[PDB]
């Protein structure tokens, strides 16, 4: 009477996840031991996630690095879809930093390189995990860090930006916890240093009882340093826990510090212009300005926000159709600026671009 | 046939590099003004882009400036009214008049062999790569670029004795010679440089197709009553013909020129080899 | 031949699966918490099932059901292909004021010797994006980076107005 899925029988629940239960599974004759993350396709439809599930899927599939967790396998059922993936027996990174201590400074440095491996691993493969935490870090027997879940993760898009505030507020980058536009790595490198923090001290550079406080403290970027700490690591530290993410630490700047270099093994790493038009008028005049201009053109398009719209245009020569995306983007608290972004799909696809972006910059402001 | 099979293999998209600029002018863009933009863009040349068309019909080089400098030029005393007040077609026009030519590509998946072979079967120097599936100009094949590459597989992997190049009928100036008279040799000869000879036979310097776009830059245009050697006042390499090709080959690129003269034992010109003439003796 | 999986959402002491899979036979489901399962292979095709839990026999209301000419309600299986293939399955399943503006657009590769024909590898995050120069002398001058395989070009084009 005992549960099986693949020829590994389902036992003990190690955990919840983002969208499902994740039972251990023993094989029936080798005894070799899995994660199995339990998707049911009606939940999974009723929070209309599918989407984020194929891509999760699809990502998790080609990744092979020796700090994120390996998936196996996936088992599909008309009731539930079965994630099959590498079994750490470590457990939560977070609960060896609450029953031993702080790790001494050899320790952390040697963790945060295996973390640091992995999250540039993903980013190198347009695969951005939010939500990455100690609680999120598991260790295996021989105490190799294992990057695992992937369910508030997103893809890397040429030319697009993420909304979505994912991760736990102690570990989320101010422009997360703002719920500002981001590129993607920059949360990771955030959070990333909250963990290099962790590793270090035992205890979280931003918490407070207080959420308000908490969340100033994130804004305002002052953590304590602990006088153990060493000034190298605070100077990494200091780099990567900027919230201004232009002047924060990048992958390449962490892989050039003096701290992050020591002792790193070899296996880790493989080695007068202007943004469209600006005009002063209000948000929804200039919508009213933008859409007259476009029909006056003769173009086609699809209002997605009241600031976004997927435009269209059959082309009098090449007969093919050129498609553009407009977005309004909040400057000053006094000016609003217009952004003009080519969708990907004869004569040139860039050309007819400008071509079309100029027709309507001549019928506008600034 | 060694290097020859080499070219045959790589593809044009392998020498495109990792960020390039690209400059690209509208047909109804004033002449004068698109000669500026390639000084201020620091750009040799740009493909041309008729909007009624809605293709690449051609491209604007240095050749176009030394062609209407020298067909409109009248004294320093008039204006160059045509190159002033002329758009891009107007000249295209008067220029391929009953003598047309279409627009010569390549493709970034085809060859090195099929680009090289493309370079000297239509005797162009700029050659724009443009992939199908989008119609977009990526980047500019030039002859320094290909033979930079082949440079680095020949070191990995005589000059009268062989005999590459031109030798014969060789078309030079002297050092009072005006820069009105130089592009017309540049037009009737149709060749990259002229080399500046002295009171006897032997070459003091080199005025160049590329040393015409400083009359662009500084502005000074206007009047090409001026010497050769004045115009050269804004800022020589010399090979032998008992030194080997692999060494010529080798002393270009470490300079990064486009030619280098055949000079005999008492400095006088005996003869060129040029980029175009090597990468076609390898192929 | 095709894994399915039976759950009974309920409590019980005890709780068994007969099916027409199984000759009716009383098969144990193994609990969690509030949960009864039991997965197991099956022929694709039509099946018939009931449970029996804590001594008295039904049906998973939520589950399609199938009353028969005897009176007989029993639930009803369609084991298909497009529910044992991942991507098959996930493909059938799927039936205010203006942003503040990210400040990454702001950086451009073509402000920030060397050749003129180079230039730094941009953030994927402005590709597509169109900058332009002020309109001096009745000319605009329009220019985007956009990636063609592993290599990046900024392409600018000289339009006049
Ligand atoms: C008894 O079930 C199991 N027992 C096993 N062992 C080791 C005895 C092994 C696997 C399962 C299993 C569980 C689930 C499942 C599940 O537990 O879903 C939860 O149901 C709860 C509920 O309805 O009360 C909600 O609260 C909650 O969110 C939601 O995850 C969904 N689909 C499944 C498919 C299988 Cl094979
Ligand atoms: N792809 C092309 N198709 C047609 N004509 C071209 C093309 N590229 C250049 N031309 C023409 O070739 C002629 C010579 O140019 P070129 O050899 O490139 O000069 P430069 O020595 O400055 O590089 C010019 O009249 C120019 O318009
Ligand atoms: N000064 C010159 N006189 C005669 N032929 C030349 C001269 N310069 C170049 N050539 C020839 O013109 C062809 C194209 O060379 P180039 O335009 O210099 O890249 C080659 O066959 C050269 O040998
Ligand atoms: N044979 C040569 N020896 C030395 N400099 C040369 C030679 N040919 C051209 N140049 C220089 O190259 C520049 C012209 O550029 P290009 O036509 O691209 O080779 C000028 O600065 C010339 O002085
Ligand atoms: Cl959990
Ligand atoms: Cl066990
Ligand atoms: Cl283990
Ligand atoms: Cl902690």
């Amino acid at each position: 009477g005992r549960v099986k899925i693949g020829h590994y029988i389902l036992g003990d629940t190690l955990g919840v996840g983002t969208f499902g239960k994740v039972k251990v599974g023993k094989h029936e004759l080798t005894g070799h031991k899995v994660a199995v993350k339990i998707l049911n396709r009606q939940k999974i439809r009723s929070l209309d996630v599918v989407g984020k599930i194929r891509r999760e899927i699809q990502n998790l599939k080609l990744f092979r690095h020796p700090h994120i967790i390996k998936l196996y396998q996936v088992i599909s059922t008309p009731s539930d879809i079965f994630m099959v993936m590498e079994y750490v027996s470590g457990g939560e990174l977070f609960d060896y930093i609450c029953k031993n201590g702080r790790l001494d400074e050899k320790e952390s440095r040697r963790l945060f390189q295996q973390i640091l491996s992995g999250v540039d691993y993903c980013h190198r493969h347009m695969v951005v995990h939010r939500d990455l935490k100690p609680e999120n870090v598991l260790l295996d027997a021989h105490m190799n860090a294992k990057i695992a879940d992937f369910g508030l993760s997103n893809m890397m898009s040429d030319g697009e930006f993420l909304r979505t505030s994912c991760g736990s507020p102690n570990y989320a980058a101010p422009e997360v916890i703002s719920g500002r536009l981001y590129a993607g790595p920059e949360v990771d490198i955030w959070s990333s240093g909250v963990i290099l923090y962790a590793l270090l001290c035992g205890t979280l550079p931003f918490d407070d009882d207080h959420v308000p406080t908490l969340f100033k403290k994130i804004c305002d970027g002052i953590f304590y340093t602990p006088q153990y700490l060493n000034p190298s690591v605070i100077s990494l530290l200091k780099h990567m826990l900027q919230v201004d993410p232009m002047k924060r630490a990048t992958i390449k700047d962490i892989r050039e510090h003096e701290w992050f270099k020591q002792d790193l093994p070899k296996y880790l790493f493989p080695e007068k212009w202007h943004l469209g038009i600006r005009s002063q008028s209000r948000p929804n005049d200039i919508m009213a300005e933008v859409c007259r201009a476009i029909k006056q053109l003769d173009y086609e398009w699809k209002v997605v926000n009241p600031y976004y719209l997927r435009v269209r245009r059959k082309n009098p020569v090449t007969s093919t159709f050129s498609k553009m995306s407009l977005q309004l983007y909040q400057v000053d608290s006094r000016t609003y600026l217009l952004d003009f972004r080519s969708i990907d799909d004869p004569g040139s696809h860039t050309i007819e671009f400008f071509e079309m972006c100029a027709n309507l910059i001549k019928i506008l402001a600034q | 046939s060694v290097y020859t099979t080499f070219m045959k293999s790589h593809r044009c998209y392998d020498l495109i590099p990792t960020s390039s600029k690209l400059v690209v002018f509208d047909t109804s863009l004033q002449v004068k003004k698109a000669f500026f933009a390639l000084v201020t863009n620091g750009v040799r040349a740009a493909p041309l882009w008729d909007s009624k068309k809605q293709s690449f019909v051609g491209m604007l080089t240095i050749t176009d400036f030394i062609n209407i400098l020298h067909r409109y030029y009248k004294s320093a005393l008039v204006q160059i009214y045509e190159l002033e007040e002329h758009k891009i077609e107007t000249w295209r026009e008067v220029y391929l008049q009953d003598s047309f030519k279409p627009l010569v590509c390549i493709s970034p998946n085809a060859s090195l062999f099929d680009a090289v072979s493309s370079l000297i079967r239509n005797k162009i120097h700029r050659l724009p790569v443009i992939d199908p599936e989008s119609g977009n100009t990526l980047y500019i094949l030039t002859h320094k670029r290909i033979l930079k590459f082949l440079k680095l597989f020949i070191t990995e992997f005589s000059l009268e004795e062989l005999q590459i190049g031109t030798y014969a009928n060789i078309a030079m100036v002297r050092t009072t010679t005006p820069v009105y008279v130089a592009l017309g040799i540049f037009v009737q000869h149709r060749v990259s440089a002229l080399p500046v000879v002295d009171e006897k036979g032997r070459v003091v310097d080199i005025y160049s197709k590329f040393d015409v776009i400083n009359l662009a830059a500084e502005k000074t245009y206007n009047n090409l009553d001026v010497s050769v050697t004045k115009a050269l006042q804004h800022r020589v390499l010399k090979c032998y013909l008992h030194e080997t090709l692999e060494a010529i080959i080798n002393r270009l690129v470490e300079a990064e020129v486009h030619r280098l003269v055949v000079v005999d034992e008492h400095d006088v010109v005996k003869g060129i080899v040029s980029l175009s003439d090597i990468l076609q003796a390898l192929v | 031949a095709r894994p399915t999986v039976f759950r009974w959402t309920g409590g019980g002491k005890e709780v068994y699966l007969s099916g027409s899979f199984n000759n009716w036979s009383k098969l144990p489901l193994t609990r969690s918490q509030n949960n009864f399962v039991a997965i197991l292979d099956l022929p694709e095709g039509e099946h018939q099932y009931k449970f029996f839990v804590d001594g008295q026999w039904t049906h998973d209301p939520s589950e399609p059901i199938v009353t028969s000419q005897l009176g007989t309600v029993n639930n009803i299986i369609q084991v298909k292909k497009t529910d044992f293939e991942v991507f098959d399955a996930l493909m059938v399943d799927s039936q205010k004021a203006p942003p503040i503006l990210p400040p990454h657009l702001l950086q451009v590769i073509l402000n920030k010797s060397c050749d003129p024909a180079l230039l730094p590898e941009p953030n994927h995050v402005m590709l597509n994006h169109l900058y332009a120069l002020s309109i001096k002398d009745g000319v605009m001058v329009l220019s985007a980076t956009h990636r063609y395989k592993k290599k990046y070009v900024t392409t600018l084009l000289y339009k006049p107005i």
